[PDB]
């Protein structure tokens, strides 16, 4: 057969053979997923996360494949920290000063920084988990991972804010992507129990790097004196990663940062977005549209340094696998989605798309399905297999801009937050795994939470109520503006088999909110 | 050390310590009889529990080893006698205001006997002192018995709460506690009255201010300059 779009592969069996392959290792995981989730709509038993579960399924991501303390720092490159008081904090980081005023159903208060709320009880079930206010602009979020045979409780986890001076103004002097900026932001690393969601800051860590996103902990960065690894790129263009060293005690401590334990930088171009390709070397992309290879051992010269994109690229991802090539895919603001393997670009690399120009487009790899997920730069949700990239499947429409996406390493279950507040949640397993043929009706998601607010009266209105929105496959680009703090900034799902139902979430205002799916 | 039983020896040593410009020292010192009435409630009913596995409370259960365990766990008895004037030097050390507000809720939820309840001192709203509390998600897994007790704290420790959320500038918090004295009788506090509308004046809450302060405008004991004054200076 001409096997050349999507529509040739009618035949149920010839899709997953052409998408998937013949590697009968492989092809289990698939058969294994779509029995431990096809009936799994909106949300999955927690028995089927399990490690002793009938449909276990497990990828851990590249850098977590072998111990990386010692090549990537070591006692030779700890990091360089010093305790401070409340005071100076304060006087450099201004986070927000005047409460806001939430609404959750029934509920009003008035929440200062750090005022946890339990969600209060809702007319549409039982509600658990907390709304929470980090007090200025969430960047990112991410949280840790502790293997479930450690000593350490098994309930007990860790989460990572990166956290603005800068408030809900979306035009800022300050928030440039474009060029250098160094200024003091920071990282609240929270301590909480996925067993009765109470929740501890630890420690608040300062630093002058400028905003800080793309942030993710290295899961193999162990020893027993850290919590872990904490990795991202910053503002000032390069990739800082610091040592979360342990507390005696579990009060709170606020530190400043003079050098952190790895710094990976380049002559005259700034680092802007990165990815594991094992436990010690980084994909990595810059401001004039190149992409390098890092070794954490050897940070002095990249392994290679090539022209991928035209202008600005925007994020980079790994699609690991236990039977193919570790491909890389890029975003930038040409508009081009490029599949590539980093042993030789020049005779690999393979287009998926060419979007409007977007200035931020969210992209991830969901590991249960060996599919990239991926925003349109509009208004869409899709799907792309790594091995046909021809085979773009669209998954959700939203009426705004899609800004955050986030997916586990135990589920197929995405989460998506548009611009106008809605997050939804959807089976991308569902769409991959199964037939073309009914797929405007067998394929639908449901949404989580929507923010609101008034111009007059000045709420945050959070709207606990569910909506189940189908798939309009033949759908128009929708772009309707809303107000500045309700956007999403970030998404993400707990990874470990404890915390599997755990997701964490937070608009632009401040309001980060957590919830266990139970 | 002669007798550490009586109560005024206790009220003056911590106010001695208040004028020695250690008020501080005066909370530290009531901290450690209120720690002794925790301690014995945990032991009269352990001492119940033995009983069953073999004051009012003697009445009600007899059976138990009362001369060894009262012997043992002698103490002055910490009430709402005790918290309103605790909270009063919470209010004077004008300090620590948050760790005030949180020692409030401790020593208010024992007096009821529902300090098992622990979720109320870890949550920031004032839940459990109004219709507030059937809102939130963890009070509806109570025991029937655990819903059935006393929630209702005096209208004076809810005063001295009201002006303490006031100085940490928790307005809303303020207005919630004061509500109250607008449902009891204004003949029993008028007094509470002025120290809420003067708080509010400190507050530069003037509008506020004058809207606690009209109520003493139909009293002679209340129709003073104290009033007059404030109620001037918050139009001007």
């Amino acid at each position: 057969r001409p096997i050349r779009l999507l529509k040739d592969l009618s035949s149920a069996r010839d899709k997953i053979e052409r998408i998937y392959g013949l590697n009968k290792e492989k092809l289990l995981l698939l058969a294994k997923v779509k029995e431990g989730f096809e009936t799994s709509v909106f949300d999955f038993p927690f028995k089927n996360i399990q490690p002793d579960s009938p449909y276990f399924v497990c990828l851990d991501p590249p850098c977590k494949k072998e111990s990386a303390y010692n090549k990537v720092i070591g006692d030779k490159n700890r990091t360089v920290y010093h305790e401070i008081n409340k005071t100076e904090f304060e006087n450099m980081i201004k986070l927000r000063t005047k409460r806001l005023k939430l609404l959750i159903g029934e509920v009003d208060a008035e929440v200062s920084t750090g005022d946890k709320i339990e969600f209060p009880v809702l007319a549409n079930g039982k509600r658990r988990g907390f709304i929470y206010n980090v007090g200025g602009l969430v960047t990112d979020i991410a949280w840790l991972n502790i293997e479930e045979n450690t000593d350490i409780g098994k309930d007990i986890q860790y989460l990572a804010v990166a956290v603005s001076q800068y408030m809900d103004e979306p035009l800022n002097e300050h928030l440039e992507m474009f060029d250098k900026e160094k200024h003091s932001s920071c990282i609240q690393i929270f301590k909480m129990n996925t067993s009765t969601l109470h929740c501890v800051k630890v420690q608040t860590i300062v630093h002058s790097f400028g905003e800080v996103w793309d942030l993710k902990w290295h899961e193999g960065c162990h020893a027993p004196h850290l919590v872990g690894c904490l990795s991202f790129v910053s503002q000032e263009g390069t990739i800082n990663f610091l040592e979360i060293i342990d507390n005696a005690t579990d009060v709170h401590v606020f530190k400043m940062c003079e050098k952190p334990s790895l710094t990976l930088s380049l002559a005259d171009s700034l680092i802007t977005t990165f990815d594991f390709l094992s436990p010690t070397t980084v994909v990595c992309g810059f401001k004039n549209g190149f992409v390098a290879e890092f070794d954490l051992t050897d940070p002095e010269v990249p392994s290679f340094y090539d022209q991928v994109h035209d202008s600005y690229i925007l994020s980079v991802s790994t699609a690991y696998s236990d039977f193919e090539d570790t491909v890389v895919s890029t975003v930038a603001v040409d508009g081009y989605f490029y599949i590539f393997n980093p042993k030789d670009i020049a005779t690999t690399k393979t287009t998926v798309s060419r979007f409007r120009g977007s200035n931020l487009v969210p992209v991830v790899y969901c590991p249960q399905i060996y599919s990239y997920i991926y925003s349109d730069g509009a208004s869409s949700l899709r799907a792309v297999p790594s091995r046909a990239a021809f085979a773009v499947h669209p998954l959700v429409s939203r009426e705004t801009t899609i800004t955050a996406i986030g997916v586990s390493r135990l589920h197929p279950m995405v989460l998506a937050g548009s611009a106008d507040g809605s997050l939804i949640i959807t089976n991308a397993a569902r769409r991959l795994l199964h037939g073309i043929k009914n797929s405007s009706a067998t394929q639908k998601s449901l949404r989580l939470w929507k923010w609101d607010y008034s111009i007059k009266d000045d709420k945050y209105r959070i709207d606990s109520s569910y909506e189940v929105y189908p798939l309009t496959v033949n759908d128009v680009s929708k772009a309707k503006i809303d107000a500045h703090g309700i956007n999403i900034t970030c998404t993400k799902w707990n990874e470990t088999s404890a915390g599997g139902k755990c997701y964490a979430f937070s608009n632009s205002a401040g309001l980060l909110t957590l919830e266990y799916l139970s | 050390m002669y007798n550490p039983y009586d109560a005024n020896i206790l009220r003056e040593l911590a106010i001695l310590y208040v004028d020695y410009d250690r008020i501080e020292d005066s909370i530290e010192l009531y901290m450690k009889v209120f720690n002794a009435n925790v301690e014995r409630r945990e032991a009269i009913l352990a001492a119940l529990e033995n009983a069953l596995d073999s004051d009012e409370d003697r009445q009600m259960f007899p059976d138990i080893n009362w001369k060894k365990i009262d012997a043992k766990y002698k103490c002055i008895p910490f009430d709402w006698s005790s918290l309103n004037i605790l909270a009063e030097l919470f209010l004077k050390l004008a300090v620590s205001e948050v760790d005030g507000i949180k020692t409030i809720k401790k020593c208010a939820r024992w007096i009821q006997r529902r300090e098992s309840q622990t979720f109320w001192d870890h949550v920031p709203d004032d839940s459990e002192f109004d219709n507030r509390r059937f809102k939130n998600s963890t009070f509806d897994s109570l025991l029937a018995a655990e819903k059935e007790k006393s929630y209702n704290i005096p209208i004076d420790i809810r005063v001295r709460l009201g002006l303490l959320r006031l100085n940490t500038d928790n307005l809303v918090e303020a207005l919630n506690h004061f509500q109250c004295l607008y449902d009891e009788t204004f003949s029993d506090v008028a007094d509470l009255y002025f120290e809420a509308a003067t708080a509010l004046t400190r507050a530069e809450k003037y509008k506020e201010a004058i809207d606690f302060f009209t109520p003493l405008l139909s009293l002679e004991e209340w129709r003073t300059t104290d009033v007059f004054k404030p109620l001037a200076r918050c139009y001007k």
